């Protein structure tokens, strides 16, 4: 029970940090595509 | 408040789904484009060592490539303004039927039971009316027999 | 039993938040 | 026996604590979700 | 009972034209009269009363058997279901749980997009180095113009093909959505006709 507790909270924090890190990756890719 | 929250929850599912598939569409189209760019750059870098284009042929292929670029660009422009977003908006607005099919099926599974049991009650009343009509008809036949023997 | 109930509810809400963040970032970068 | 009883009472205390803190995380996540959807709905209502 | 059922056959529920069953008013009545003639001639009214009491008890016990449906376990009494309704009682997810599974699908899409970031950023450098190698080779201005035009053409044709593929895939999704919607509206008219 508490094992699945830290499991679920680590998945939620992991996806949250991914959602917050998508901006920089997309900005870098878009500026690389927009630059010849 | 709970029904308003759940209707809002469905509307927020549509809110996300308005762009959620559109992101995948744009990402896959861009990825196909840059794979094709990689393959064309590779193929042409290999071909220019072997095949040399004449200057008149260079200008002729410039005209041919550009004339196909204008058609490809207008056909791509046709599929980025009111064709993709309307389709994904329709798909978002058609996110209701998982709820509606279950909500209809529960009540229909109850309604077949209602129809069967109410028809059973109707047939019970029909059988009772049949028995009462039989008994009254027997009484009338007895009365006719009494009058005829009289 | 109620713990599984709020685990599923928070899973739905966290995936909802991930969808919102991704949608917002796509509108930020792509436009 | 009294040792097991003290561990299960500490256990249920920890369970109620984790229930309350994941409830607080639910409230924070829902608040962020509500704000983001308000912003998106206003922006795309102006857009469309 | 057939006579009264023809009397109480619902006229609006009849899909065909309504049938005025005056032949059932007459011929079934004559057959009933013959049967009642045999019944009264062969039998006394006293055991007619006894058998009618027995059949009234039969009908009462027939209702009592359905009234006795509380023999099941009295734990969270809800969902009055059809007699032996187990196989068709699929666990349809509720108002929240369908949206839970939908958000699971969108989270899978989010993970797919996160992998798409790594894939796109890794394979971007291949095109970047390819165009840099185009710039590096000793080629004329017209040759590089043909190279740029062909690179853009190879972008646009396959991008247009992918746009068609994704648009038709989501239109097929909307078509499946409407194929589910037709059942919804048909069931709605079924409920209205039930009312």
């Amino acid at each position: 029970t508490e094992e699945l507790a830290e499991n679920i909270l680590k998945w939620r924090k992991q996806q949250n940090e991914v959602s917050s890190c998508i901006p920089k990756i997309l900005a870098e890719e878009s500026y690389l595509y927009k630059h010849d | 408040e709970i029904l308003e929250e759940r209707r809002l929850e469905m509307a927020r599912l549509q809110l996300a789904y308005i762009c959620a598939q559109h992101q995948l569409i744009h990402l896959k189209a861009s990825n196909s484009s840059m794979k094709s760019s990689i393959k064309w750059a590779e193929e042409s870098l290999h071909s220019l060592t072997s095949k040399a284009v004449d200057k008149e042929n260079l200008d002729a292929k410039i005209s041919s490539l550009t004339s196909e670029i204008m058609k490809l660009e207008k056909e791509v422009t046709q599929i980025k303004d009111r064709s993709l977003p309307a389709v994904v908006r329709e798909n978002a607005q058609l996110l209701n039927m998982p709820v509606v099919k279950g909500d209809f099926d529960l009540q229909i599974a109850k309604q077949d039971y209602y129809t069967a049991r109410q028809e059973l009650v109707l047939n019970q009343l029909i059988k009772q009316k049949a028995s009462f009509e039989l008994l009254q008809l027997s009484y009338e036949i007895e009365l006719r027999k009494h009058r005829d023997i009289y | 039993r109620r713990s599984f109930a709020q685990v599923l509810e928070l899973s739905a809400e966290a995936s909802k938040e991930a969808a919102l963040a991704n949608q917002e970032v796509w509108e930020e970068t792509q436009g | 026996l009294e040792k097991e009883t003290k561990f299960q009472k500490e256990r249920l205390s920890d369970l109620k604590h984790m229930r309350y803190r994941i409830k607080d995380d639910l409230t924070t996540i829902r608040h962020s979700v509500v704000e983001k959807q308000g912003e998106w709905h206003k922006k795309w209502k102006e857009f469309l | 009972a057939q006579f009264l059922q023809n009397l109480l056959l619902p006229q609006a529920k009849r899909g065909s034209l309504p049938t005025p069953h005056d032949d059932h008013f007459g011929t079934s009545y004559q057959q009933w009269l013959s049967s009642v003639e045999t019944l009264l001639t062969n039998h006394p009214p006293g055991h007619v009363l006894a058998a009618l009491e027995h059949l009234a008890a039969e009908r009462e016990a027939e209702i009592r058997s359905l009234c006795s449906g509380d023999g099941l376990g009295d734990t969270e009494i809800s969902r009055p279901q059809a007699p032996d309704q187990s196989d068709s009682s699929q666990t349809l997810p509720s108002m929240v749980h369908l949206i839970q599974e939908g958000w699971r699908t969108v989270g899978v899409l989010v993970s797919q997009r996160s992998t798409l970031l790594k894939e796109r950023q890794v394979l971007t450098q291949r095109l970047q180095g390819l165009v840099e190698e185009v710039e590096r080779r000793v080629l004329g201005s017209s040759e590089r113009q043909v190279l740029i035009l062909g690179l853009r053409r190879c972008c646009l044709w396959t991008e247009l093909k992918a746009l068609h593929d994704q648009s038709q895939e989501l239109q097929d999704a909307a078509g499946h959505r409407q194929l589910l919607l037709r059942e919804l509206q048909a069931k709605q008219q079924r409920i209205l006709h039930w009312r």
